[PDB]
């Protein structure tokens, strides 16, 4: 070995570590703000669903439209006891979470570039292929799934809410070049501070200990006491030490 | 009456917080209620699982809260005070209570 | 799948506790 | 050492007898009552565990 | 918009040393370096049972793929009792769920994944080594005997119900472990003694303390309550009458702000009323598994102490 | 034309109350309303072991999807000992297979299916609470001591073999539970004492009673007999000699008309001869599972009592 | 060219009879016919644990599809203690791995395959029946008491460390089983007593014996060593100091030439040093399963005896 | 499948019974 | 598959041994 | 004062090494800190789990480190020295400490 390599291993570690700080940071802030609401438009649009598509702005109610959706399926499940009941005892049944899946595609040669779509936030009007639209979609897709957003689906018949993404697939086969096939799967979510005191309810926090690195917690960790900034050291000083004392 | 600082408190601002704390090796339960018109915190103190709180009082800065109540077997004998870390004129608020939020609610125990 | 095994082990422990502690006036 | 199933019961029984099952012990009289003869006994025996702990019988 | 996701924290501190004053596991959290070894984002499986009896409450924990430094710190101190605290909740707060000493620790690292194991005891060291030697004469007030023995145990007094003007009927002598002697006084006076999360609780059987907790579909209940006998055997009856003898079972999402000696109100559509608590079991699988708590309730027939 | 299908019945009666005369579980079957709660066409899983020893015979049962009324009737009486009888057979008759008291009961109803649990004891209440206080002097006939202690136990006498003209050699005193004292007299006189389905059986070790049962392929045998040791340990020997020390195992379709103290004849192609019975285990799965009984046989070397 | 394949042998001999001299299981191998029943090419599963404590070392074995003659020979002798030896290795040699008496034996033959079971004890008969009655006065040398009690036990002396010029401080009396009395003398003098494969081993705690075994990747190690506590509980400490309290774990391919009281050297890339042995477990599946041994090591802090 | 688990639990119970009751003249 | 069951049985035995043997000065 | 060599040390060069060692049947914990400006090792010695180290000193060659501290119940009574294996003029460095690296840190115990 030689120092020339030590100046090279550091580069290998530094650049690789920088990748997490980018990806890992973005998800953190994406979860630190609940105002944004994502929505997806699978079919539906031209049969009067435009009434609510126009409601979507470019800052809070982001909308996603795929260049084409081939199929989408919706299904629910139930189960019942397999043993004869004692007799009416109609409570021997349970409801499972409904599933939703669909297949789509994103192409380098779009036919409709409506700017309201969040995929086309800043896409060039005259050169769609240099905008690299398929890469734009994937970057959006991972962030939504990673942050665990409660997505809302607008479909042909009904509207579904509180659906989370559990898996998706992307591939670029030899056929259909210059495009990507996308599959998604979603399931229901049976979800159940600054608040109005009139809405407040008695809460609990269990047993609690010394809170945060304070003037007393510092002593426990052997940290040196934080010096006091001398904005005023004439009034409190005579009283602070006499009445509150010092950690010792 | 020598006394030593031995505990500090923090409040998340929720109007009906309730939690259990241990002081002087004894355990107590505390309730904090926020008053809108008077913009002040109301503190209730009592034993664990007690039917009713033993002491109820209004929190204020530089006032000895427990002063008139050191004659009961279930009340701490230490000192409970609220004093500010910033400008001395700041009065207790909703979100400004904590080790670094501006107001330092603290408990100190006599040396025995 | 360990869920299935834990249940049987729990039931066996219950049977043993019952065998040790049964009847009696105290 | 402590792996067998029987050794666990052995140690448990040995420890159980330590805190109960008192049968006989020597002592010395420290308090005497002459009306209705009765005496206060201070047992003499004791032991010290390796953990620097001691077991003392109280006055009876 | 977010989801409702679990969170937890595990802390390891200095060895616990018993002295001549009540032991508080809180003050041992800080290590010689200051801040303690905190473990947050690693798959963890734990099981913590609690009860109101002589035996301490014990909890089990498992952690996967720990860093070598942390394991090294536990290879050392294998002769000593490290203090540990556990927290759990939902993405906005974490309630204390267990605190005690590391009774056991072992590591197995077959090929792909290491798996550390723990066994924790709630005050095991004090309850199993606190010796006593006390005596009293005829006429002594029983209320004095109780306080004398508890101070020997060297633990904070969570809650006690004194006996009043009761007096001993015969001379008494106490030796051996203090916990064992107190547990014997429980039988002959209808009182329950049990240490929990470092707090000593002395109450009276049959009676109960307000609605400190309410259970309903809004309160994250899981399934309907079902009646389950509180003991694995039946006693002969004259058919003290005040004693227990009945109970029920309920399950709820994990909530560490509950203790065996507390009181709960059950607001369901079939069952309604007040119950005591008798047993707790906390389970948890961070990445995969349940995050719930199970309560064993017991009916009460005494006065409202 | 039919098939050969299983059938069973389960009955629940009034609480059992011990008095000043032998207890018969038969007379407690009827409830205050008259007819008892009978359960016939519900999937049931049960396991019932029987033996000849101090401990009572205990059996376990599970029932799925019970009506709320029946479960309510068991939520009540949780302080009491309900009498229960179980029957089983093949579509034409059902033989008594167990009778005792409900020691334990619990209900778990997670989502789809409720599952009730039971633990039943054969005379547990009498065997564990019947106190005694008796004494005798030198010269007393031992045959008198035996009868005196059994009457104290308050159970019907299934079968007893008196001692003859035996006389005590030393003064004797008996206290505590009567069952424990009798079980001690067994060791020093080569006699076997064990209660079963309410009947007291006192016999002599080594000896056996006719061919009350014959086992063969026609008799619904299941597999060939195999030799299995009757105890999980070996004793040192001089190599009373009359004692047991050998045995075999057999399995057969469920047949409740068999008891541990009976005698059986084994007509197979390899093994042939007479054996005692030592242990029974009845298993059953109504919709799915076995419907067989397992017998542990022991060789005999004594006289044909 | 060959592969590296497993081999083993199992031998069954005459009943063991204790007499007035040390027992050697070697001399009982031959049967009345001469050569013993050897079983080589049949799928076998066995588990053999060993330790240094009062209890004997016990091992379990299972054999599939035995010939009827061999099973018949074990149907007889069910009252007696047949001597058994087990060997294992790799296609070129087989090291003695266990030797003792057949405590238990049972056969189950459901339809397709019979499965014989065994439970073997290492000197169980001697350790549980050797009575003693001895006494000594003040001033007796302790070294004489030790030798007197061991000769009573009737086993060969594998290794003993005499006490020197130690003398009794108080009069002593010993009765009951000799093993129990010796195990009590261990506590009060810091000595370890444990019988193993017929050999009596008396050593001193904390101290250890050369590098009789070296563990490394060349020596067929399996995975890296991991630190595991040598006991399932922690003791209170003053923080005899010389006692144990620490350990480690290692696994290796089956090697019967190891004993609990031996010493091993650990040549790995992380851990290096000398350790005592405390526990052994031998596992084996001939056709399918592991063929490895597990060692529980304990750190030492005493003199190099 | 509970059949497989019950067998292992039974074998463990058998081993424990053997450990408790072994040897001895009585 | 018996490997999975043996592990759980072993862990339960370990817990029981710990319950019996704990604390204490001896 | 007869003494016999009974232990040797090695350092991997990490600036904040900390490990536990056993000497004279007693156990201690050691900390080693590397100083940049003074290019020397700082050693701290104390009991297991102790709040603060009992002894802190700077390592140098042919100097009796424990000399002034053999009056405490928790300090080894042996001899701790650093001497070189190579040229006698070599002073203690970062990576040159070990049984074959150039400097032999060693502990020796008196014969009792």
């Amino acid at each position: 070995i030689s120092p020339a390599q030590q100046a090279q291993a550091d580069k290998r570690a530094r650049d690789a570590a920088a990748a997490k700080r980018k990806q890992d940071t973005e998800v953190s802030n994406a979860k630190s703000r609940e105002d944004i609401q994502y929505t997806m438009f699978v079919s539906g649009l031209r049969r009067g669903r435009l009434n609510e598509f126009e409601r979507k702005n470019r800052t809070d109610d982001l909308a996603i439209l795929f260049d084409s959706v081939t199929t989408h399926t919706y299904t629910k499940d139930y189960n019942k006891s397999s043993y004869a009941v004692e007799s009416k005892a109609s409570d021997h049944v349970t409801t499972q979470d409904g599933k939703f899946t669909f297949s789509g595609t994103v192409t380098d040669s779009p036919y409709l570039i409506d700017p309201r779509n969040m995929i086309d936030r800043d896409t060039d009007k005259e050169n769609p292929m240099l905008a690299r639209r398929p890469a734009k979609a994937i970057e959006i897709l991972e962030l939504i799934a990673d942050s665990h957003q409660l997505v809302t689906l607008v479909t042909e018949d009904n509207i579904l809410s509180n659906y989370v993404i559990t898996s998706f697939q992307v591939d670029r086969s030899s056929e259909a070049g210059s495009s990507i096939n996308v599959q998604v799967t979603l399931e229901e979510f049976r979800f159940k501070r600054t608040s109005d005191p009139k809405k407040a309810k008695n809460a609990n926090t269990g047993t609690k200990q010394t809170a945060e690195d304070g003037a007393v917690d510092d002593s426990a960790k052997q940290k040196r006491q934080t010096p006091y900034i001398g904005k005023n050291a004439e009034t409190k000083e005579r009283w602070e030490n006499a009445a509150i004392g010092t950690t010792d | 009456r020598t006394v030593v600082r031995t505990f500090d408190f923090e409040l998340s601002g929720y109007p009906d917080e309730t939690f259990r704390v241990v002081l002087d090796s004894v355990t107590y339960e505390l309730r904090f209620m926020w008053n809108e018109r008077d913009e002040s915190w109301f503190m209730s103190l009592g034993d664990i699982g007690a039917q009713r709180p033993t002491i109820t009082s209004k929190l204020t800065c530089y006032s000895d809260i427990l002063a008139p109540y050191r004659y009961l077997d279930n009340v701490p004998d230490g000192n409970l005070y609220l004093w500010p870390l910033g400008d001395i004129r700041t009065r207790a608020g909703r979100f400004n209570i904590g080790p670094l939020k501006g107001i330092q609610m603290t408990y100190s125990s006599l040396i025995e | 799948l360990r869920n299935m095994v834990r249940a049987v082990v729990d039931e066996n422990n219950q049977f043993n506790f019952n065998m040790l502690i049964q009847g009696g006036p105290n | 050492y402590a792996d067998r199933y029987d050794a666990a019961f052995g140690i448990y029984i040995s420890r159980f007898l330590r805190n109960n099952v008192h049968t006989n012990i020597r002592g010395k009289v420290v308090g005497v009552n002459y009306s209705g003869p009765s005496v206060d006994v201070q047992p003499m025996a004791y032991t010290e565990f390796p953990s620097g702990t001691t077991d003392r019988y109280p006055v009876i | 918009m977010r989801a409702m996701e679990r969170t937890y924290t595990l802390v390891i501190g200095r060895p616990v040393v018993i002295g001549e004053k009540p032991v508080n596991i809180e003050k041992f959290a800080n290590t010689s370096k200051g801040d303690a070894y905190e473990i947050k984002d690693l798959h963890i499986e734990f099981n913590v049972k609690k009860d109101n009896s002589k035996e301490p409450n014990k909890g089990y924990v498992t952690v996967y793929n720990l860093s070598d430094e942390v394991v090294n710190y536990l290879s050392v101190n294998q002769r000593e009792s490290l203090a540990v605290m556990l927290h759990a909740g939902y993405n906005g707060d974490e309630k204390l769920i267990f605190s005690g000493t590391v009774e056991y620790v072992e590591d197995d690292f077959p090929e792909e994944t290491r798996t550390t194991k723990f066994i924790l005891g709630d005050g095991t060291l004090n309850l199993t080594t606190a010796t006593t030697a006390r005596s009293y004469r005829k006429g002594t007030p029983v209320n004095s005997v109780l306080n004398d023995l508890i101070a020997d145990l060297k633990l904070p007094k969570g809650r006690v119900i004194d006996f009043g003007n009761q007096t001993l009927q015969t001379s008494m002598a106490f030796t051996g472990n203090a916990s064992q002697n107190l547990a014997n006084l429980a039988k002959n006076t209808g009182s329950t003694f049990s240490v929990q999360d470092g707090a000593v609780y002395w109450t009276k059987e049959g009676s109960r303390f307000n609605v400190m907790f309410e259970i309903s579909e809004e309160g994250g209940m899981v399934g309907t309550p079902t009646p389950k006998q509180p003991s694995s055997s039946k006693k002969l009856i004259k058919a003290h009458d005040i004693k227990e003898d009945v109970g029920m079972t309920v399950s709820t999402l994990l909530n560490g702000a509950i203790l065996p000696e507390s009181t709960v109100y059950l607001n369901t559509r079939y069952h309604k009323g007040f119950y005591k608590v008798a047993e707790l079991t906390h389970r948890g699988g961070y990445e995969t598994g349940d995050w719930i708590t199970e309560l064993g309730l017991v009916e009460t027939r005494g006065e409202l102490i």
